[PDB]
RNA sequence: AUCGAGAGGU
């Protein structure tokens, strides 16, 4: 769906690294470069961000409206 | 039949306090409340709940009862 | 807890509880004041009194056989000789228990299981129903206590044998598959005589099948007998909590025919 | 649905927060349980009282996860009684965490004056 | 006692506590994960929710969001109270915080809506959702399309993380000792060398590596642990700690008066 | 339906386990009718645990017919059997 | 293992059905006041449930100690000569060198031992296998006793010969599971606690029960008392399901049965199938003829 | 057997087959009931199957 | 040789395609996950919105296996996953488990 | 909840975060699964997933667990040594309770876990009292409809061969279909009661 | 005055054996006079004794005296569980302090003291 | 349970 | 399907026939009485017009 | 409500 607020395990704010998780993912940055310049040292938290799949983006396709 | 059943309430005091809910049963002292969260269901004492009314104002309990009462 | 189905217990240890109580009671583990004092308050129906430590210096200590012979109503006795020869066994196997106190061995399903003769059985058998559920109680919390503050897991690692055992099983196998090919080789040149009662496809396939069953048994064997007593794999078999030999040959030598 | 409400943790509802009780079968020992404590009050505690040499016996048990509280069984010396061995680790406690508070304040200062 | 503060970052702070015991510093850590109060989202009052996330989804993602929660436990108006013990009607702004969100697409992409988007009732610094990253925006609570509209009241008030993880500060407390295990109170699993099968940790050189020959020391116990407490935004480490060591004092002052 | 002199009594002189169930059962349910307690109580309110006192005390006041397989019988009182 | 998923899923069928056929056939069959065993017709299946009317509870695994002995092992351990025998009084606080009642009541009592051992030996079990359940645990009694009272092995026993004699003999006549003063009465109570009466002649022999249990006159009592009260316990109460408990205990291990060998030969033995898979003979040839090659 | 030896060598058969049968995998079955369910089976002088 | 196998792999079905080593369990391990995984709550279809079933179990953050098999890409499993990778401890812990 | 490996299990307890296991850096289990669920299973697929995820965790590259694959455990226990950890997966953790670091070395690591359809509110279900059919008057089937549990055959066995007379007699008149007729002392039918 | 000292040697360690436990080690030891052979198991890590270690080895019925505990460097509680007399005059005694084994077999005049009941044994190297 | 009878004795009830 | 009986105790059937090679999924089979009736086809199993 | 079919759980 969307990117969880916090980590299950550790308790740690995710919810504000989805955007720049993917930003640093378009300048040629392998996924674990990436969660190493977000600063996600406990493996628990990275797996958060590494196997995160946002179905809302397609939830958001099935507008009413145009 | 009392007038409580089916009436939007709030919990005043207690553990619960700031809770919505609708009163789905009354015994003489305690009102038996659908909470609008987690599907949750409770025993409250009717002096514990705020009333709400048509206006949009929460009322205590003798005031619900003076207000049904109809006398004026 | 006894039925009369089997004249035996139905009910026992089981689990962390039985892998626990395998691990409480060996030889070499020692409980420390603050230690033994917190697991007497589980100890059901406890009197008050510590039990006094078995080394007074230079570190006072009590061991886990004596704590968990608190558990034991006075007036059990029980005798399980593994080996006939002395009360003094270095491997600590075997069973004393006399008036509710463990003199040696290891407590296992042998002892605590459902098993008939056993600590289950004679303890009901002696006491009453009541008193064998106060012991299956006590026994339960305490080593559940302890095993909670020790902590017992299994892992990827447990399942591997070093490189010299994995080469012992490599030549096990190479060798039955040899016999398997002199017998393929002999029974194409009727060079094989069929059992009596036998025709040669069936003598040949029971050959075939023994030569395969006895490599998988071998390489297990080995196997095992390289693993060592801290495996947690070998750790379980030997509580008898779960697994066996089988399941630790499959999972590390072979899996067989 | 069977679920309890998680202010059970933290709320008394009207139980006495310290119950105190002689232990009848032991000589001066007494039963001390906790409501709404769990081992982060009953392991220091055991601990600071088994630094007493006046303390014969202290151990903390938890009857059950799903129960918030736990007993706390003490035995002294004859000298001194369960209360006021409790109450001194207690205190010394107080004491020993003021001055973790204080020092860690301290340090914490020297080191932002040290970023700075 | 003793403290050396090895590392201090902006969330979290890299000390070494000494001369204790490690009954103290497990309750340390335990208080420090349980008991520290903050304040968070907690009842929402929704009357417009057209976006495809369901109303409790959205109320949970409120309730996650990191508050400031900075002098909680200073008397009002400087903190809060509990809306339990206060004597407010349902709540009011000493035991209590009002956010509002008022979202709604218009335009023809998507509208991400984040922490920065809620409106937070002047009483106090306290309550006002932390906007840690770069840019400012917090974390990201919704998307919407056009003609999709959020409107919703939110009432924050105080909790701990025992009754539910959402007031918690603190994200893990990294907590080590003995790292050479020189009290042996592990027995090391290996297959052939278990020096060299287990990788040594990096407070492995804040202490003196076992000497060759020493015997076995028995009466020695844990005094020095290497102690990381990370925060989550709310509340700053130093403030962490010297709340947990506050709250673990009142605890022991609790008991004792109680017994007195 | 003969009955069996005392004396001719030929069946176990202890109380089986089903007939203890059943006459603490009936006991039981007896008092929970009213029935006059025939032993002094100490606040017990089960009576399941009355008629359990009762029984340690042989102060039940009830018989088993024992039925033999040709349909003679052998009365034996609560308080006599063992 | 698609194999083995299959044999589940079949074999937990089988076994329910023949688990319902077996409750079915023995539902009635239940233990009456008198003893036996009988359906709902009046029917006698068993006059003695088990053929010694206990409860299978309550019975223990006990070694025959007396069966596996040689003759010359048989005789040490059990025969007593006082004429070339001193060594007895030396175990005891009471002379008895060459007295003749006394060792007339030895005599007695060395008979009757051998009469069980042939008994044992020849009719019961002629296999030689020596551990049987049976009612009460007696060397744990006996090493209840060696606990409780502290029994030092080097203190002389007050126990004379006749008192072992009399106790054990009168033991045995309080083993009552049949009542009356007929003579079949007799017969099967004396039956029903044959190999039990056996047992405890072995076990309380007065060579064993002073020379090597070093037994004295209240540890003795304390355990006749104690086997009697355990005894008495074990005896199957009357109005006992024995046949649905026999039912439930025969079917429960079949549905852990391998789907001739198995839950198979299980259903061809239970509907007494008249062609069945495998027959088979087992011709057992002469001794003679048995110990060659050539002859078989 | 029940034609060429008669009823209670009958029973004596019917025990030792039952008894292999359950037996053969390990476990154990208390005397009492195997003999019971024999002497239901051979009571009125004949093989009482175990059927309808 | 007349032919040769593009990828042994391709002898199992949807399900059997999720299991990640399938090759390193006893074989009705295998068949018990493919029974299990059709009771998975995920994410069934991305319309489950606008569509009024019967009865529908929606996980609310549905994440990828960390461990996935090559078959996955064609199932579509990473697209529309039912699980969560949950931090495990294979540990003896208070005995309630 | 079940893994992708057959095991599958119910939730037995619940424990906060302070509660449980943590290794030095803190990281604290979500789920807690026993050790004993492994061998007599032979799951060994279980445990090279574990390791793996936790590879790919730390390393950011997603884990191959195809099958008949060259992927050794050898070599998956060296990628895991290099992000350094134990190779075989094992990790020192500490006690929550008391803080106290456990003598056995604990097996932890990120594995995929499947929430299943089966929920225990959607089963628990009680009667005391309530529907009954019409033709029989018996308690009803099913739990949507307040229906009763059955009382069968098995069951029916089970309370004999205990000998509990009453029981039967609760459960199969007293509980479920008690009811009343007069009969004729003559011709045994029964009669028109007023 | 040592009434209570049920026996009281020297004993020289031959052989050590700590392959099976880690924190419990199987000592064999022989009198001054090749007289006694003893096998004990002690807590090897809070009291190690190596190879060829020369030891004051003593058992006691109680602790009474203080000078008997204070010299003694290494204290535990057991209980005598069996003695069998040898038929060419050797006795051998049994011991279990909580499940470590004591073997101590020797002659009845100096053995004769050791009866089935709880003793201290006090080494002191 | 139900394999006899159970009855009154009411030499005890007057005792 | 197979459209055999579901209670007759034909076990040949249900087995996993050396054939069903890269036809049908070894694993994917319903537990009980659908046991190896109930088959599901291989991913890149062909079924022909 | 009844009946039939199917999918599942242990
Ligand atoms: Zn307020």
């Amino acid at each position: 769906m969307i990117i969880p607020i916090r980590c299950f395990s550790c308790g740690k704010v995710i919810g504000d690294k989805w955007d720049t998780y993917l930003t640093l993912l378009q300048e040629d940055n392998t996924e674990g470069e990436a969660l190493d310049k977000l600063g996600l040292q406990r493996y628990c938290c990275r797996r958060m961000i590494l196997t995160h799949v946002d179905l809302i983006e397609k939830l958001l396709c099935y507008n009413p409206l145009s | 039949r009392d007038k409580a059943i089916g009436a939007t309430v709030r919990i005043r005091r207690g553990p619960m306090k700031g809770l919505l809910g609708v009163i789905k049963d009354t015994t003489d002292a305690n009102a038996r409340v659908e909470l609008h969260t987690g599907n949750k269901m409770v025993t409250i004492p009717k002096e514990n709940l705020l009333y709400t009314t048509k206006t949009g104002e929460l009322i205590s309990y003798t005031e619900f009862i003076e207000r049904s009462r109809g006398i004026r | 807890i006894v039925s009369p189905q089997s004249n035996k217990p139905v009910m026992g240890i089981v689990q962390d509880t039985l892998a626990g109580v395998r691990k409480f009671s060996l030889r070499d583990n020692f409980l420390t004041r603050n230690a033994v004092m917190n697991i007497m308050l589980w100890v059901p129906d406890w009197d008050g009194i510590l039990p006094p430590p078995v080394i007074l210096k230079p570190k006072v200590l009590w061991t886990g056989k004596q704590i968990l012979s608190l558990i034991i109503p006075k007036g059990i006795n029980l005798i399980r000789d593994d080996d006939k020869q002395s009360l003094s066994n270095p491997t600590d196997s075997g069973m004393l228990i006399e008036n509710g106190e463990i003199i040696y061995g290891v407590v296992d399903k042998k002892t605590v299981g459902a098993s008939q003769g056993g600590l289950v059985h004679t303890i009901w058998k002696e006491k009453g129903p009541e008193i064998c559920k106060g012991f299956f109680n006590g026994i339960q919390r305490v080593v559940n206590y302890w095993l909670l503050h020790n902590g017992f897991s299994i892992g990827i690692g447990d399942t591997i044998a070093d490189a010299d055992t994995m080469k012992e099983v490599t030549r096990t196998v190479k060798e039955a598959r040899r016999q398997v090919a002199e017998c393929i080789q002999d029974a194409q040149h009727n060079r094989l005589k069929p059992e009596p009662g036998m025709t040669l496809r069936e003598s040949f396939e029971a050959k075939v099948s023994r030569i395969l069953n006895q490599a998988r048994d071998n390489a297990g064997r080995s196997a095992e007998h390289s693993l060592k007593d801290s495996n947690n794999v070998k750790q379980m078999v030997a509580a008898g909590s779960k697994g066996s030999f089988i399941n630790i040959s499959q999972m590390s030598a072979c899996v067989g025919q | 649905m069977n679920q309890p409400e998680r202010y059970e943790l933290i709320e008394l509802m009207g139980l006495p927060k310290v119950t105190y009780e002689l232990d009848s079968k032991s000589p001066n020992a007494a039963v001390v349980t906790l409501e709404k404590e769990d081992h982060t009050l009953a392991n220091m505690l055991a601990n600071q009282l088994l630094s007493d040499e006046r303390v014969l016996f202290a151990g903390y048990k938890v009857p059950h996860p799903l129960n918030h509280n736990f007993i706390l069984r003490v035995q002294t010396v004859e000298d001194c009684s369960p209360k006021q061995v409790i109450v001194d680790a207690a205190k010394s406690l107080i004491t020993h965490l003021e001055e973790i508070k204080v020092n860690f304040m301290r340090e914490w200062e020297l080191k932002m004056i040290s970023v700075e | 006692t003793h403290i050396t503060i090895r590392n201090i970052s902006k969330n979290s702070v890299d000390f070494v506590l000494t001369n204790t015991s490690l009954a103290v510093a497990n309750s340390l850590r335990r208080v420090v994960l349980a008991e520290i109060p903050t304040v968070a989202i907690d009842l929402v009052e929704i009357n417009v929710n057209t976006s495809v996330m369901p109303d409790e989804f959205l109320a949970h993602r409120l309730g996650m969001i990191p508050l400031d929660s900075s002098n909680i436990d200073e008397p009002p108006p400087v903190g809060l109270e509990y809306t339990r013990n206060c004597d407010c009607d349902q709540y009011c702004p000493k035991c209590s915080v009002e956010l509002f969100l008022n979202a709604k697409c218009t335009g023809e992409g998507t509208m991400e809506i984040y922490a920065r988007d809620l409106v937070v009732s002047s009483n106090s610094s306290l309550g006002h959702p932390i906007l840690a990253d770069p840019k400012s925006r917090g974390p990201l609570i919704c998307k919407l399309r056009k003609e999709q509209e959020i409107s919703l009241r939110c009432i924050a008030k105080k909790g701990i993380a025992k009754e539910h993880a959402k007031w918690s500060p603190t994200s893990a407390v990294a907590f080590e000792y003995d790292p050479w295990n020189k009290l042996q109170h592990t027995d090391y699993w290996f297959e052939n060398d278990a020096d060299a099968e287990w990788p040594k940790s990096k407070n492995a050189d804040w202490e003196e590596p076992p000497r060759e020959g020493e015997p076995f020391n028995f009466q020695e116990e844990p005094r020095r642990f290497y102690m990381d407490v990370e925060s989550v935004g709310s509340i700053p480490p130093n403030e962490i700690m010297v709340q947990g060591l506050r709250i673990l004092q009142e605890k022991l002052a609790v008991l004792v008066r109680d017994l007195d | 339906g003969k009955a069996v002199a005392k004396e001719d009594r030929t069946t176990t002189p202890y109380m089986t386990k089903y007939e203890r169930a059943r006459i603490l059962g009936t006991r039981a349910l007896q008092i929970s009718m009213n029935a006059p307690v025939l032993v002094d109580l100490e606040g017990e309110t089960d009576p399941l645990q009355i008629a359990m006192k009762e029984l340690a005390q042989k102060k039940i006041p009830l018989l088993v017919r024992r039925y033999l397989p040709d349909g003679s019988y052998e009365d034996w009182s609560v308080a006599e059997l063992i | 293992g698609r194999e083995g998923l299959i044999d589940t899923a079949v074999k937990t069928a089988e076994t329910g059905y023949i688990q319902r056929r077996l409750v079915k056939a023995m539902e009635d069959v239940m233990v009456r006041y008198d003893g036996t065993v009988r359906n709902a017709m009046g029917d006698i299946i068993q006059f003695a449930y088990g053929e010694d009317g206990l409860d299978a509870t309550l019975v223990e695994y006990q070694v025959f100690d007396s069966l596996r002995l040689s003759t010359k092992q048989f005789e040490k351990k059990y025969r007593i000569d006082l004429m070339e025998d001193r060594s007895l009084s030396l175990y005891m606080e009471n002379s008895i060198e060459n007295d003749s009642s006394v060792q007339d009541l030895l005599d007695e009592e060395y008979t009757q031992l051998v009469a069980d051992r042939e008994l044992l030996c020849k009719f019961i079990f002629p296999k030689g296998d020596a551990r049987w359940p049976l009612p009460v645990n007696v060397q744990r009694i006996i090493q209840n006793a060696l606990q409780i009272f502290h029994l030092e092995a080097k203190k002389p026993t007050d126990l004379l010969p006749s008192d072992i004699i009399n106790g054990l003999n009168e033991l045995i006549a309080k083993l009552t599971i049949f009542r009356g003063s007929d003579r079949i009465t007799r017969d099967v109570q004396n039956n029903a606690t044959l190999l039990f009466q056996i047992l405890l002649r072995s076990k309380f022999a007065v060579k064993r029960v002073i020379m090597e249990y070093r037994l004295n006159k209240v540890a003795f009592e304390w355990i006749m008392g104690e086997v009697e009260a355990r005894f008495q316990q074990a005896v199957v109460s009357p109005g006992e399901m024995v046949g649905t408990l026999a039912a439930q205990s025969i079917g429960e291990p079949a549905t852990q049965m391998t789907l001739t060998l198995g839950v198979p030969r299980l259903k061809e033995i239970l509907n007494v199938a008249k062609n069945i898979k495998t027959p088979s003979l087992t011709i057992y040839l002469m001794p003679w003829i048995a110990a060659n090659m050539d002859l078989a | 057997i029940l034609q060429i030896l008669g009823i209670e060598a009958t029973r004596s058969a019917l025990l030792k087959e039952l008894r292999n049968v359950i037996e053969f995998d390990g476990s154990y079955v208390n005397y009492r009931h195997l003999a019971l369910l024999c002497d239901v089976m051979t009571s009125r002088g004949h093989l009482m199957a175990i059927t309808r | 040789w007349t032919h040769c196998e593009i990828h042994p792999a391709m002898i199992l079905g949807i399900l059997a395609s999720i299991i990640p080593f399938p090759d390193h369990n006893q074989s009705p391990r295998n068949t018990y996950q493919s029974a299990m995984g059709k009771q998975a709550m995920g994410v069934y279809l991305t319309n489950y919105q606008v569509r009024m079933d019967t009865m529908a179990n929606i996980l609310y953050y549905p994440q990828k296996p960390l461990a996935t098999t090559r078959s996955m890409e064609y199932l579509k499993f990473r697209e529309l996953p039912a699980g969560q990778n949950a931090i495990v401890a294979i540990l003896c812990y208070s005995g309630y488990n | 909840f079940a893994s992708r490996h057959g095991q599958k299990g119910t939730i037995g307890m619940t424990y906060r975060h302070e509660d449980m296991p943590f290794s030095a850096q803190g990281i604290v289990p979500d789920i807690i699964i026993n050790p004993h669920a492994i061998p007599s299973r032979m799951t060994v697929a279980h445990l090279v997933e574990c390791q793996l995820s936790k590879v790919s965790a730390l390393s950011g590259f997603e884990g191959d667990a195809t099958p008949f694959t060259d992927v050794t455990v050898e070599a998956v226990s060296k990628l895991l040594r290099s992000h350094g950890f134990q190779s075989r997966g094992f990790e020192v953790m500490y006690h929550g309770h008391t803080g106290r670091k456990l003598v056995a070395q604990v097996f932890l690591g990120p594995t995929y876990y499947q929430r299943l359809k089966h929920l225990v509110d959607d089963k628990i279900h009680a009667r005391a009292r309530g529907p009954v059919q019409i033709l029989t008057r018996q308690p009803v089937e099913g739990r949507s409809r307040d229906g009763g549990l059955r009382f069968g055959e098995m069951e029916r066995d089970c309370q004999i061969s205990h000998g509990c007379s009453s029981v039967l007699r609760e459960r199969l008149f007293d509980c479920s279909d008690a009811y009343r007729v007069i009969v004729c002392d003559i011709c045994g039918l029964i009669a028109i009661a007023s | 005055m040592s009434e209570s000292v049920l026996l009281d040697e020297i004993f020289t360690v031959t052989s050590v054996d700590k392959q099976k436990y880690q924190r419990v080690s199987r000592i064999t030891a022989v009198s001054g006079q090749n007289d006694m052979n003893l096998t004990l198991d002690i807590n090897s890590q809070i009291y190690p004794l190596e190879k060829d270690a020369t030891f004051s080895l003593q058992i006691t019925s109680n602790l009474n005296s203080p000078d008997l505990k204070e010299a003694a460097d290494y204290i535990m509680y057991g209980k005598v569980y069996r003695v069998e007399e040898a038929k060419d005059e050797k006795v051998s005694v049994y011991v279990s302090f909580g499940g470590l084994l004591m073997a101590i077999e020797g002659s009845h005049r100096k053995l004769y003291r050791l009866s089935l009941d709880h003793v201290y044994l006090l080494l002191r190297r | 349970t139900g394999a006899f009878d159970i009855y009154l004795d009411q030499d005890m009830l007057m005792n | 399907n197979t459209p055999i009986g579901r209670d007759g105790k034909l076990a040949k059937p249900r087995q996993l026939h050396n054939t069903h090679w890269g036809m049908v999924c070894p694993a994917e089979t319903p537990e009980g009485q659908a046991c190896g009736l109930v088959k599901n086809l291989s991913l890149m199993s062909y079924v022909s017009v």
